[PDB]
């Protein structure tokens, strides 16, 4: 998720 | 004294099925973002 809200 | 080890096994029961509504409770976070990942994945 956090990878998916860091881009 | 049997008994007293059944109602143990039974206070080790309950512990057990309170570390299950802790894994229940984390089973719907799971899904609730698991919908998120796909959500942000689509």
């Amino acid at each position: 998720l956090q990878a998916l809200e860091k881009e | 004294e049997i008994k007293s080890l059944k109602h143990e096994i039974k206070e080790l029961r309950k512990e057990k099925n309170d570390t299950l509504n802790n894994y229940d409770t984390l089973e719907e976070e799971t899904d609730d973002l698991k919908n998120r990942l796909q959500a942000l994945e689509k």
